[PDB]
């Protein structure tokens, strides 16, 4: 659940349990050191094997919310793909799963083409606007050289 | 006894004469002024507690026998100056028994007896309005009592005396200080109690109950106002917190508790060296690394003390957590010799691309690396072994293309090559943009509005800075 | 730059010239 | 002052800079450097 | 050699013609008043180090 | 003698350090250390070089001979005539002195100099002995000697007799660039060039010639490198003898580039053969390559490095690494490029190099008056 910041401060209380033995402890600190540099697939390569109980109610959510990011960088301006990319980058030969993220995410398969938008927005500016605040900002500079003697 | 025997006589009659002038001219310049004048921050009170740290601790550690310190205690153990004839004659008492003790031998307590000579000191009509007196004058044979190191028995003679003191420190505080108010010296009475009550709680067990103390102390301080009160008993707060290896920073992380607002240049620095190592745990590298800076830039105003060579050795992790890395070893030490060894090899071995070597010092020094409780660096380090590359690459090149960084960082795929830079644009390790059209990865653009919009952004504070320099100069003028 | 610093440095001299004649008075007063 | 955190603590006179930067890339700046042109 | 204010490209063969700014003189003479400000601070110092 | 002395100080160092240099080195050595008596200093050379040879005990009673016929000399001097000061005391004390540097080592010279230098009232006899202990500090790079008695030749002495302190302004530059400082005041310095007699004062003319001529080009680039050395005389004679010495100048000054790095490749194995040389190597060939990187994308904003690869040498690739190391070095003020091949730079302006320097004055500043205004009340 992306408790990040909240995982490596629970840590401190095992002495040295983590590197001697401990293997119910030493895959999740495993696979969160697979997760650091940009080893993604092995993650799902070591998916295979759980030396405890099937974990599979927290790796489900532990791998959705690794699917949506990677979608989330996808429906970025990366326009067009088709299924094979969807394929490598994503996962799994035909599953049901691309009609998964074809109601879920946009992806309409066209004439073998999937189309994602421009996520992109406009960026108003103007860049004049502190001019209130800069106009306040001097104010406070006379009004503390002045007026307090 | 011909050779030491005859150098008996030098060692006590000068540390009779001008140590005993120091505590008389600091507890009658005290005095002078918490009767008036009773803003009374400036004065010796700075400069003995900087001796009290410095001088009195190194003057002695034993009693000094043929009665320099030996004597303190039967000087000191008939203290009314309840009443002015009752001053008068105890004027009387420092003229003849610092003349008894500056001759022949007095009571000379074998370091067991100095309690007793604890007890007539706290009795023989001793008074409440000379609360400094009572204050400073038994806090001080205390570091004798702690420095002897024998630590055997008098142990929980330190337990006993400090809340001796202690008992007088709250019933100080329970009776309504007026005018004087003790707490600018009571703060680093209730840290060098502190500092060895948790070294008593180290050689017995845990120091939880100081803590729950501790919460008391620090709630009658700032809600009476804080006279650094809430800058001293949060630093000792924090130190056990921090020393106990449990998970313990969550707590800190809602402690909000974040102003002293004012530190005398020492609180502050070493405020910051914990602060920063706790949001480099939580890995809020960015904030940290600018603290630990500013903790080690603000006072270190020693000569090879160590913890400055701690906040330089928690400095450079978190800069190998994001790359660069400055000459460490130009200040060197005989005892920096130990502790440069590991460190400069650690970001030798990170600037190439060898991690055989990595693993190899690791093994090799990894039990330096458990006295300096620096465990965790090897499962988070060993991200920015890959980071470190492309953070070096985006630097230097600026339209480049994927097929040419996986040779680059050997890591011979352009196939997770985009991951690897996806994700450092993720953690906003370089600002750089991909183009996924055919294999581009182009930097950011040219040098910005930097030179129109920013700078009034850095000249508000400088602004607002040096004015107040103006105004603190400006209030604190004219004591005449 | 300019006129921060130098209002500031300036009354900086107020104060060691007011610390130094308070208590080098106080020291010759008795 | 000690603050109770203190306990533990041309020869290579200007070395560090120059070894920040350059390491061991064959210092000779012959045998590569000034041999590319077997090359061409 | 500076007998000329210009600048050359390689990569479209083409040389192009600027002007600059002198009114360096506020800026220039800005940052020097710094140095006679950093030489005060250090007399400051050694005067309240002399004497408490 | 102390006047050719320090060519026997390259000839230790260029016989130890290179093992394969041991060819000549120990031929015209050995024999020039069995000439002039010399004993003491080269027991620990002779542990590094050849092993033993017993003509040892041969200069040892010469050396006591000449000791003894020197010692009977001044005892009895001092015994029977007592005119003191820069007498005949103290021209056969020397002689011992003077005698200890040729043949003994350093410790019976220097008890000998500090016993003689508190004898004497004349200062040009005074600047003298310094002129000895600064060359016996030059020969076993005593760095603790030379702090002192260039204190004693600035402070000490040189308030009054003048121009043999032109043989110590070779010194003290000398000195630096045994140091680091082959930047700025070893080219200063050495810019008096008018100093020709190859005496012991002055030890060589024609490689001052070429060490003044090397450290110049990193000191000055052209805020007018060409009047002093250039435009510049008396150095034009002797580099006019010198061929390659003046084509390592004219390639930097001319911007030919590729004759440059074929100089530079000499002058560097050239460098090999020196005995300041420990800082030179490695930090001479990286600063001067960077040099003349930094005139060549001057002029430029837009430059293809196939333009750099046959105007200025060859290797595609080689230009590309050596670019990106020192780019990442914060030096280099440009940017590299892939697939476009152009080399793009960037340069700060009048604002932006104006701003970058009251930024970190002023914040030096503003710690500085943190402290200061801490200092005071309480």
């Amino acid at each position: 659940q992306n408790r990040v910041a909240e995982f490596h401060t629970e840590l401190e209380r095992l002495p040295a349990k983590d590197i001697q033995t401990n293997v119910y402890i030493k895959h999740p600190v495993s696979l969160e050191q697979y997760l650091m540099e940009g080893s993604y697939n092995k993650v799902f390569l070591a998916k295979g094997n759980i030396p405890a109980e099937s974990y599979t109610f927290f790796i489900d959510i532990l791998l959705d919310t690794i699917r949506d990011e990677i979608a989330g960088c996808i429906e970025k301006a990366y326009e067009k793909i088709l299924f094979t990319e969807a394929t490598r980058i994503l996962f799994f030969n035909t599953p049901k799963k691309m009609t998964d993220y074809a109601k879920k995410r946009g992806w309409v398969l066209g004439p073998n083409n999937y189309y994602s938008f421009a996520s992109q927005q406009q960026k108003p500016e103007d860049t004049t606007i502190p001019s209130t605040e800069l106009a306040k900002q001097v104010i406070e500079y006379a009004r503390q050289l002045e007026m307090i003697v | 006894p011909p050779g030491g025997g005859e150098q008996e006589p030098p060692p006590p009659p000068a540390p009779q004469d001008v140590e005993m002038k120091e505590e008389a001219a600091t507890g009658g310049g005290s005095t002078g002024e918490a009767d008036g004048k009773t803003a009374a921050a400036a004065a010796e009170h700075s400069q003995r507690e900087l001796d009290t740290v410095t001088l009195e601790d190194i003057k002695e550690h034993v009693k000094q026998l043929e009665k320099a310190v030996s004597g303190k205690e039967p000087r000191f153990v008939l203290r009314a100056l309840r009443m002015l004839p009752s001053t008068s004659r105890r004027l009387n008492h420092y003229v003849l028994y610092k003349a008894v003790q500056g001759f022949f031998t007095s009571n000379n307590a074998t370091r067991d007896f100095l309690l007793p000579f604890l007890e007539e000191p706290m009795d023989t009509e001793a008074d409440l309005q000379f609360r400094p007196r009572t204050g400073k004058a038994a806090s001080t044979p205390l570091l004798p009592e702690v420095e002897a190191y024998l630590q055997l028995l008098v142990v929980i003679f330190m337990m006993n005396s400090k809340r001796y003191k202690e008992a007088q420190k709250i019933s100080d505080d329970l009776m309504q200080k007026i005018s004087t108010q003790n707490r600018r010296a009571l703060d680093l009475v209730a840290a060098k109690c502190y500092y060895y009550h948790a070294r008593v709680y180290e050689f017995l067990d845990k120091l939880d109950v100081v803590r729950s103390f501790l919460h008391a102390r620090l709630r009658t301080a700032t809600l009476r106002h804080d006279a650094d009160g809430q800058a001293t008993l949060l630093n000792l707060l924090l130190r056990n917190y921090l020393h106990y290896s449990l998970y313990d920073q969550a707590e800190k992380l809602v402690s909000k508790s974040v102003f002293p607002e004012q530190a005398n240049n020492n609180e502050w620095a070493r405020y910051l060296y914990y602060t920063g190592r706790i949001k480099a745990i939580q890995l809020e590298y960015s904030e940290a690394r600018r603290t630990m800076t500013n903790a080690l830039r603000k006072a270190p105003q020693h000569t090879a003390v160590g913890f400055k060579q701690t906040v330089h050795k928690l400095l450079i992790v978190v800069e190998l957590l994001l790359g660069e890395i400055p000459d460490r070893l130009q200040f060197r030490q005989p005892s920096l010799k130990r502790s440069l060894m590991p460190y400069f090899l650690l970001t030798q071995a990170v600037r190439t691309g060898n991690l055989a070597k990595f693993n190899q010092v690791l093994d090799q020094f990894g039990e330096k690396f458990q006295a300096d409780g620096t465990y965790t660096l090897i499962i988070r380090l060993r991200h920015n072994v890959i980071k470190t590359g492309v953070r070096m690459i985006s630097l230097s090149y600026s339209r480049i293309s994927l097929a040419d960084i996986a040779q680059k960082l050997q890591l011979d795929s352009p196939e997770d090559a985009e991951f690897i830079v996806a994700k450092a644009i993720r953690d906003g390790v370089i600002e750089a943009s991909i183009n996924h059209e055919k294999g581009y990865v182009q930097s950011k653009e040219m040098i910005d509005i930097y030179s129109t919009r920013e700078p009034q952004l850095a000249f508000h504070q400088r602004i607002s800075f040096c004015l107040d320099i103006h105004n603190m100069s400006v209030k604190a003028m004219r004591f005449p | 730059y300019l006129a921060s610093l130098i209002r500031s440095v300036v009354a900086l001299h107020n104060l060691i010239n007011n610390k130094i004649a308070n208590r080098d008075a106080e020291k010759k007063e008795g | 002052m000690s603050e109770k955190k203190q306990p533990v603590d041309e020869d290579n006179w200007d070395d560090d800079n120059v070894e920040d930067d350059f390491s061991n890339q064959l210092r000779a700046e012959l045998e590569k450097h000034g041999y590319k042109m077997e090359t061409s | 050699d500076k007998k000329f204010h210009g600048i050359l490209d390689q990569g479209e063969g083409v040389l192009i013609i600027f002007d600059e700014p002198p009114v360096d003189k506020t800026y220039e003479a800005a940052l020097e008043t710094i140095q006679n400000m950093s030489k005060v601070v250090d007399s400051l110092y050694n005067k309240a180090k002399k004497l408490t | 003698p102390k006047n050719p002395d320090l060519r026997i100080a390259q000839l230790r160092f260029l016989l130890s350090l290179p093992e394969h240099r041991g060819d000549a080195a120990v031929r015209d050595e050995l024999m020039a250390a069995v000439r002039d008596n010399n004993m003491a200093p080269y027991y620990e050379a002779l542990c590094k070089s050849l092993d033993w040879q017993i003509d040892v005990d041969l200069l040892n009673k010469m050396k006591k001979a000449n000791e003894d016929e020197l010692k009977r000399l001044d005892e009895e001097l001092e015994d029977a005539e007592k005119n003191l000061g820069e007498s005949e005391i103290r021209d056969a004390m020397m002689a011992k002195a003077e005698y200890l540097c040729r043949i003994g080592d350093k410790e019976g010279a220097l008890t000998a100099f500090r016993k003689t230098y508190d004898k004497t009232v004349a200062l040009g006899h005074r600047l003298d002995i310094v002129f000895y202990l600064l060359r016996i500090g030059l020969f076993y790079m005593d760095n603790d000697l030379i702090t002192r008695n260039t204190e004693k030749a600035k402070s000490l002495i040189e308030e009054g007799g003048d121009w043999d302190r032109r043989n110590r302004l070779k010194v003290y530059q000398g000195l630096y660039c045994v140091a680091i400082r082959d930047f700025k005041q070893a080219a200063e310095l050495f810019l008096d060039t008018v100093s020709t007699f190859t005496s012991y004062e002055l030890m060589d003319y024609k490689t001052f010639v070429t060490y003044t001529v090397y450290v110049s080009m990193i000191a000055l680039e052209r805020p007018d490198l060409r009047e002093k050395v250039i435009k510049g005389a008396e150095i034009l004679e002797v580099l006019h003898s010198l061929p390659a010495v003046r084509q390592y100048l004219f390639s930097l000054y001319e911007c030919r580039y590729s004759v440059f790095f074929q100089s530079l490749a000499v002058v560097e194995q050239e460098m090999k053969k020196d005995w300041l040389f420990a800082p030179h190597y490695r930090y001479y060939v990286r600063e001067m390559r960077i040099h003349a990187y930094s005139q060549l994308l001057e002029s430029y904003r837009s430059l293809t490095l196939g333009y750099m690869a046959e105007a200025f040498g060859v290797g595609v690739e080689f230009i590309d690494q050596e670019l990106s190391r020192f780019i990442a070095a914060g030096r280099l003020h440009c940017k590299i490029d892939k697939v476009n091949e152009i080399v793009e730079t960037n340069r700060p302006d009048s604002k932006n190099w104006q701003y970058q320097e009251t930024i970190k004055k002023g914040d030096l500043l503003l710690n500085r008056v943190q402290k200061l205004s801490r200092v005071i009340n309480m």
